[PDB]
């Protein structure tokens, strides 16, 4: 449940993910942060030939737009509720 | 909030002006949180910037307050020689002893 | 603009002037366009210089004939702080919610946040404005110190 | 009379002083007067001080200089009127042409009060000049 | 102009001068208003004296003194309109009646207008504006 | 009744609008009077009147 | 409705009057055209209009080549309900049916029947019409708010 005071309840006390900045999209790229998903950026969009910046990869690969979904800022990633995301692609869900 | 809607300039589609909340779908949600978080980001950082120089200017000195009063000497000075050596120095005078 | 204070842009001037040779240096030449009413940040005291180095803050000094196109860009910076800006930057520093801003909370979000200066420079922010719990009243705070 | 000149003379009067009391005590303002500029003789403040019923105290100056600052107007509207006399905008106004359109206005004009505007006005060896400090003079200003 | 004001002009050119032509010189301004009070700069003189072609003439001063004096509505239906606006019941219309007035009706009208009439004026200091006798001020009445 | 108050109203309304018409016209002209140029360097020639 | 009291239209029309721009309030042209030879609730006096909002009643005003319209709708009325009708329903209103009604009660059904009328609308109405009696006789009441 809700207690801070007892890891007992962190294995259920959400820690929804953030950057610890009051910015809120210097953490889902712009273009797409990116079945564990690879957040990513976007560097050359041509479809899904979507070099993104494969920010958990450090890759700027291809890759497709099934990874590349909206995985939502990761101040909505290990959130309490899925629909916190911006866009509730498992991308951003899983 | 439909001021600051269109303040955001927007409209409740994906969210809503509804009675007690702003009731948001998936959407408008996360994309307001983010808008709201950069523009706290740019005022904070504003009112920091311009409160640096606010408060060297809070902060200047008394020696500010001092250098303005030897200007106001310098003023004083260039008064008396403004207007005590024309016939406009005793103009008004002479006749009060008499009013 | 006039006579009565370019004198006074003179004076000012040769006040930062630790050298007193008329020439100050560029930190302290904007510091100077401060004590002249405006009030440049550190940064943009030095921004209105050419955006000058490091070094040019201080070695390359500004003479008074120098210090009249910096002293326009300070007067031309601006950042001597909207008073919206003003209650808005300090009501997100009002985390508080008073219409008051804590003076240790300030001092935070001031010198251990955002533009950098003297930490006595924050601190005259909430000095002189020191109450409560620090609260200080970011409103009554920031309109005096702007007439200030 | 008007506010802001009475105000004026209330802070110099209280700038020019050590000691105040309400009236000009001849060391105090000599001194200064002496350090900063030309030292004067006591023979000045005592005629104006027999320029005056008694002492020179509070209000005899206060209304000296209110008078001897009247006749002039707000200059608000006076510099808005000093402005637009312009045919290109340069920002700087010329004299001889105001003599030469008041000379044929109304009576003949005197010579003392030109002196006193030429005594005062900053002016090149093209006639440049501007209301900035015109307005400011006439004032009781800083020349 | 008004016949009453017409006469008192003439009374003004009789008590000015003692010379009575038709014609009112600078010496006799300059030296009965230093007696009265003390003259301001000469220059103010003439610019009084310079509201009509050269020295200022019989019927020429009439006119002149006629025009200074007036420019606006008579005193009578000013007065009479301040008395028929009264919703405060004190014989004179006040200050933040006229107020009142001056936003929503007719034109705005700065306060500078009030503070002015306020300090330069032998009216009462109570924040009620009279004008049985202010309004004759505005027909050279007392001021 | 409210024809008739009307009717009994009009009595009232159209004399308020009369004198609000010379009341606003009257205050605002001495108003400006009061702004005029000629009473401040005229008011020390008016004790020569 | 004709095109010749036009005149007298637009005469009690910028009678009431307070822009004064020929243009006048809604409800003002309303009071109007009931103080034209008519006899019009406020109810009807605003609705006649085009239906102007209260905005619209007192803030738009009306411009008389509108008022003509005004004119038509308010001259449907011209008058209020029949005194044989307003008798015997005064009378069957009345518990007894005796020739007045209370003006406790008779203020009552004027402000709590129909358009709900200021007090002061009743009372100018009972008032300057009443029978001190208390129970104000709606005949001479009604009858000389009908000609007034």
């Amino acid at each position: 449940s809700q207690k801070p005071l007892s890891d007992d309840e962190k294995f259920l006390f959400v820690d929804k993910n953030f950057v610890n900045n009051p910015l809120a999209q210097a953490d889902w790229s712009a273009k797409k942060l990116v079945h564990g998903f690879e957040a990513a950026s976007i560097k050359e969009e041509k479809g899904d030939e979507v070099t993104v910046e494969l920010q958990e990869n450090g890759k700027k690969v291809t890759l497709s737009k099934d990874d590349i979904q909206k995985m939502n800022p990761p101040k909505f990633s290990k959130v309490e509720d899925m629909a916190e995301l911006t866009c509730l692609n498992e991308a951003s869900v899983l | 909030c439909i001021l600051m809607i269109k303040a955001l300039e927007l409209d409740p589609n994906l969210y809503r002006i509804g009675q007690s909340k702003i009731f948001f779908r998936t959407g408008v949600l996360a994309h307001l949180e983010e808008e709201r978080d950069l523009k706290i980001t740019d005022v904070i950082i504003a009112f920091q910037a311009q409160c640096r120089g606010y408060l060297a200017r809070k902060a200047f000195a008394k020696r500010q307050q001092q250098l303005t009063a030897m200007k106001v000497i310098q003023r004083n000075c260039a008064a008396y020689l403004k207007l005590r050596n024309w016939q406009w120095w005793r103009l008004f005078t002479k006749v009060k002893p008499l009013l | 603009f006039s006579e009565e204070q370019t004198a006074e842009f003179k004076e000012a001037f040769q006040l930062f002037d630790r050298t007193g040779d008329g020439k100050i240096l560029y930190s302290q030449c904007g510091d100077v366009m401060r004590a002249l009413g405006q009030n440049p940040t550190n940064a943009e005291v030095m921004k209105v210089l050419g955006n000058p180095k490091s070094d040019e803050m201080n070695l390359k000094t500004l003479n008074f004939e120098q210090f009249l196109p910096m002293m326009q860009t300070i007067a031309k910076n601006k950042d001597q702080g909207c008073f919206e800006d003003y209650v808005e930057g300090l009501r997100v520093f009002d985390k508080e919610g008073n219409g008051t801003v804590m003076g240790a909370e300030i001092r935070h979000v001031l010198v251990t946040l955002g533009e950098k200066m003297t930490e006595e420079e924050v601190e005259q922010l909430v000095a002189g404005h020191e109450d409560s719990n620090g609260c200080i009243n970011y409103e009554e705070l920031v309109r005096m110190v702007l007439s200030g | 009379f008007d506010q802001s000149q009475i105000q004026e003379f209330k802070e110099a009067f209280n700038m020019i002083d050590q000691n105040r009391d309400g009236f000009i005590d001849k060391e105090d303002l000599h001194d200064m007067l002496a350090s900063m500029g030309k030292n004067p003789t006591d023979e000045y403040l005592e005629g104006m001080m027999s320029e005056a019923p008694g002492p020179i105290n509070f209000t005899m100056f206060l209304t000296m200089f209110g008078e001897k600052l009247n006749g002039t107007d707000p200059e608000d509207v006076i510099r808005n009127a000093f402005a637009c006399f312009d045919e290109e905008a340069s920002g700087f106004i010329h004299e001889d042409h105001l003599r030469e359109l008041l000379t044929t206005m109304g009576d003949r004009f005197t010579d003392e009060e030109v002196d006193e505007m030429y005594r005062e006005a900053p002016i090149d060896k093209k006639g440049n000049f501007n209301y900035v400090e015109f307005t400011r003079i006439l004032k009781h200003g800083a020349k």
